[PDB]
């Protein structure tokens, strides 16, 4: 039953390890491609400090970089940003489906415009076109309630899915992780200063990069989908429609109905329903206890450039990976011509 | 850039499905009653 | 035999509890370019009452007004410097980031060790015999009881002990009789609660250790010292000379030793009444500050921290029952030359701590490194034509002792 | 809100660090190699006229 | 130059949002009352 | 009262944001800094000459 | 509570250090690019005095 | 790496010594193969070996 | 097999202070790696793991 919260945490840790193990060498290629395309010194990484003694010194080899692989990526990004696309709801063959579609795609537009939908979509497309994997999030915020669209930064090292899901949209997934970095000051601002900070370990980055800031703490959000028994109450007040079935969350006393326009009728049918829970965890325990979110699916939306399923492993590709070798051979050719020419002028 | 845009569209379809599933619990169910 | 990994192996690390507990509020950004190299605080005033049947004070003396001070000064530099051959250094070591990790912790560890040395050198109170370790519940509660008995209210009280002592106390919790949470926590995690015996108890592995120092013979004082308030209204330190020692021993008393006056007792500072330790009165004690040798004739002159004020013209500042005079009997706690790790207990307003920012040297590249609120200035230069680069790290702390009678050492007693 | 409005040419988030780029950075090496080539041709030519 | 102009537009959007937030406290709220 | 729009010179060495903000417009920021250079004469004109 | 104004100042200084530490090398590249593109002698900076 | 520090009232380390970069490494090695081998006749497989897995 | 050195003590590695389990300091210890034999005269030479630097 796993009554204690401590018993529930090592299961989450084991699931994290099981999800991290298979998709480890693909995200490495994604991060390497993004770094090779964007970081100014990222095309020579892996041999940054290289040279010879050269008469009792350590002069290093000249390493010139002429970036020529970003032009087509920029063209694709501009092509997308010139013609942005969004969600549209189509009507059906009913007397009142048109008004329903209009209301739905007006509400969706209102949610998209008054939130970070555009930034999230742009970031997801940029990540998908550069490395091969992008993602964004669909949350709910209290403003009295609202649906919000949020961006996810560094998807290749933050989003990990159940390894049993094989579809493009990960519909057949039972759990997922969403990691993000944090500062000690903000860690103390929320939660509590009493317990020291313990962060998740991935050993993913620092692969050919100089690290100076030890003021980052890694926290993850954990999602579960469960099938639970819920009792539905059928208020069958004949006035203004009779058949109306509601779940046990809203009660005549919790919600100020007071049987003014509701008859108790039948309230014993119990049915199993699909529910989703969210939690915040770290390397030590629970920062926030699990709570259920208002929906049925995992709210993570992945974006891929090109995706295939080859040998029990999902493999992705962007627009930079296929041209790494010719570019870093061209750079070496240029450097080896330059120094040789500078050796003997006349 | 065609394949990237097609994948973006098919991801937006899933996003719209998730939003539609999620919105019933936040904004309530819709009923066609005016007469 | 050639291929090597690019990630270093993990090492050993101490813990920091002394810095996070001491007062870092009063002394902060006060030793600036205008203040100088020292700054001082004030002291509270005390008054006495004259009891007359008809209210006439013409003959008697009205209370005089004497003001004290508490000075804080700066210490020495915390500098670590290295040199290397850059060709062999840059073979596979990128951007010299590996040196940064184990140097800031070295600086912090040295700072904390020196802070612990200062704290146990200037503390006055003592409890229990040094030989006996901590094994029971009373060994911790005695510190809180003593601190409450003296009369300190404004502040927070803390006690620090080594890892093994916590385990022995944790085993006692496992044998409790009715508290389920306590016994479960002690059985599983071996963690004692935050408040142990009314005092905030803490555990630390890095704790400074000291030696006793060889002594021998029935010591006694030859000359009545001066313990008037006017003499000690600035430092709470006084000097005294002893007789009855050994013929000639170098290093007769080390720094941190406790000298106990048998027949002079402590006082409840407000009520000016004697202190009673359940079955015996509490004797006065003082701490050695500087190392003292003994010359032929068995005369030892030593400087002690903590003063037994019994001024006869200013009775309001008394802190002991009787005035220390010649012929009194004293003794030193502990054995001849054993070495032990003392356990510290103190109030919040006992020792301060602060840091002095350091400017960048002209025409030298530099940066700032932060580690638990400490700023470390790193400088790099290329002196020498032998391809010998040099890197140095600096830190400049400052200490202050407010009241020596609000802390000290403690051990267990049988 | 904070009244500061930032403007970026190209902005990305790679490893817990925001990284930007303009329109001059990618061409620094070829330009400063062309300059050296021109100088080393000029002095060599001026050395031996006839 | 397309990306630079697009980024400038998306910065101007945030600038307009900030101006709209500030204007209520300086020029007062607007109410539609003429009848 | 009026709302004004002013330029910022040398943004790369003047504007520093909360390191916890990750969005393009820095909406999720709690503090920020903005430097500008000044002359001793104008420093004395405003504030005070005593310090 | 940070009642005194002096207690509020070193907090601001620490926040400035925390904000300045990460974004130190990117802004250097930005300034170098601007200087390389606009300053008349900025394309040879780093080796101005060499012989 | 491990280092040692200095104490000076003013920071003068002109005439003192400095820590050097002494480097050591830990070496790991391979062992011996673990092999299990069986054999059988073709006739035995044809007429006698069932439930081989 | 493990050999215990009576009169040398472990050290807290970072702070370089001795270890004390109450009133009895902790003693340095090592482990025998390969088999050793004793000849006439009672002299045995062995190789141990862990070193008292």
């Amino acid at each position: 039953m796993a009554e204690t919260l401590e018993k529930k945490h090592e299961r989450i840790m084991l699931r994290f390890d099981r999800a991290y193990s298979p998709q480890k060498e693909v995200r490495e290629k994604c991060i390497e491609a993004t770094r090779f395309a964007r970081v100014p010194g990222g095309q020579w990484e892996g041999a940054t400090a290289a040279g010879t003694k050269l008469d009792e010194q350590f002069e290093k080899y000249p390493k010139f970089e002429i970036n020529k692989v970003a032009t087509e990526l920029n063209r694709i990004i501009a092509e997308y940003r010139n013609n942005r696309i969004t969600v549209k709801f189509r009507p059906g063959d009913r007397e009142a489906s048109e008004e329903l579609a209009n209301k739905l795609n007006g509400l969706f537009r209102a949610d998209y415009e008054e939130t970070d939908g555009g930034e999230a979509c742009d970031n997801a497309f940029d990540d998908a076109a550069t490395g091969g994997f992008g993602c964004f999030r669909l949350t709910s915020m209290l403003v009295r309630q609202r649906i919000a669209i949020e961006p996810i930064y560094d998807p290749s090292r933050s989003v990990w899915f159940d390894p049993d899901a094989k579809k493009y949209d990960k519909s057949d997934a039972l759990w997922a992780f969403c990691m993000y970095s944090l500062s000690p000051e903000k860690y103390e601002a929320e939660y509590g200063k009493k317990p020291p900070t313990s962060l998740d370990v991935t050993s993913m980055t620092s692969w050919e990069y100089n690290w100076f800031g030890a003021d980052v703490i890694y926290i993850a959000k954990y999602y579960e989908v469960r099938k639970e028994s819920v009792d539905v109450i059928s208020y069958r007040h004949p006035i203004t429609g009779e058949i109306a079935t509601y779940d046990s969350d809203q009660v005549e006393d919790i919600e100020d109905e007071l049987a003014i326009a509701g008859f108790h009728e039948v309230a014993r049918r119990s049915v199993k329903r699909r529910r989703v829970y969210v939690s915040v965890v770290d390397g030590d325990g629970f920062l926030e206890k699990p709570r259920r979110i208002p929906g049925e699916h995992i709210p993570l939306i992945p974006v891929y450039g090109k995706r295939w399923f080859i040998d029990d492993i999902e493999r992705v590709e962007g627009h930079i990976a296929k041209a790494m070798d010719p570019q870093r051979l061209y750079n070496l050719q240029v450097s080896m011509l330059a120094d040789t020419a500078a050796q003997d002028p006349g | 850039s065609f394949i990237y845009l097609d994948n973006m569209a098919k991801s937006l379809k899933r996003a719209g499905e998730v939003w539609l599933s999620m919105a019933r619990e936040v904004y309530g169910s819709e009923r066609e009653v005016r007469i | 035999s050639q291929i090597v990994l690019k990630k270093f192996l993990p090492g050993f690390m101490s813990d920091l509890v002394l810095a996070k507990t001491v007062d870092r509020q009063l002394l902060a950004g006060e030793i600036n370019s205008s203040t100088g190299d020292s700054v001082s605080f004030k002291r509270p005033h005390q008054f006495s009452s004259l009891r007359t049947p008809t209210g006439d004070i013409s003959g008697q003396n009205k209370n005089n007004l004497i003001s004290g001070k508490a000075t804080g000064r700066v210490g020495n530099y915390i500098t670590v410097a290295v040199e290397y051959q850059q060709l062999e250094e840059a073979i596979k070591l990128n951007q010299l980031e590996e040196i940064l990790a184990p140097v800031r912790q070295r600086i912090v560890t040295d700072l904390e060790t020196e802070l612990a040395h200062f704290m146990m050198n200037n503390g006055a109170l003592s409890l229990g015999s040094p030989n006996t370790p901590i094994t029971k519940w009373s060994d911790v509660a005695q510190t809180a009881s003593f601190l409450k008995d003296l009369g300190v209210n404004e502040g927070e009280n803390y006690a620090v002990m080594d890892p093994w002592s916590a385990q022995r106390l944790a085993d006692a919790q496992t044998g409790l009789h009715a508290s389920d949470q306590l016994v479960r926590t002690a059985w599983e995690n071996a963690q004692i609660p935050t408040n142990f015996g009314g005092i905030r108890a803490l555990m630390s592995n890095g704790l400074a250790s000291r030696t006793q120092g060889a002594f021998g013979g029935t010591l006694t004082v030859k000359t009545q010292p001066t313990v008037t308030y006017n003499a000690v209204k600035d430092s709470y330190q006084f000097t005294v000379t002893l007789t009855g020692a050994t013929a000639s021993v170098t290093g007769f008393l080390k720094a941190g030793d406790q000298v106990k006056f048998t027949n002079t007792y402590w006082l409840q500072q407000q009520t000016k009444q004697a202190l009673y330790n359940g079955a015996t009165p509490i004797s006065f004690t003082a701490t050695v500050t500087a190392d003292a040798n003994s010359d032929s004739g068995g005369d030892v002159t030593v400087t002690l921290s903590g003063v037994p004020i019994y001024d006869t013209t200013n009775p309001q500042y008394n802190s002991v029952s009787r005035q220390v005079e010649a012929g009194d009997a004293v003794s030193v706690v502990g054995t001849a030359s054993q070495t032990m790790k003392p356990n510290l207990f103190y109030n919040k307003f006992f020792c301060g701590l602060g840091s002095i920012p350091l400017p960048k040297l002209h025409s030298i590249d530099s940066a700032v490194a932060t580690y638990e609120g400490f700023s470390i200035r790193v400088h790099k230069y290329a002196d020498g034509d032998a391809n010998v680069q040099k890197m140095r790290f600096d830190l400049l702390p400052a200490y202050v002792c407010f009241n020596p009678h609000m802390g000290g050492q403690f051990f267990g007693n049988p």
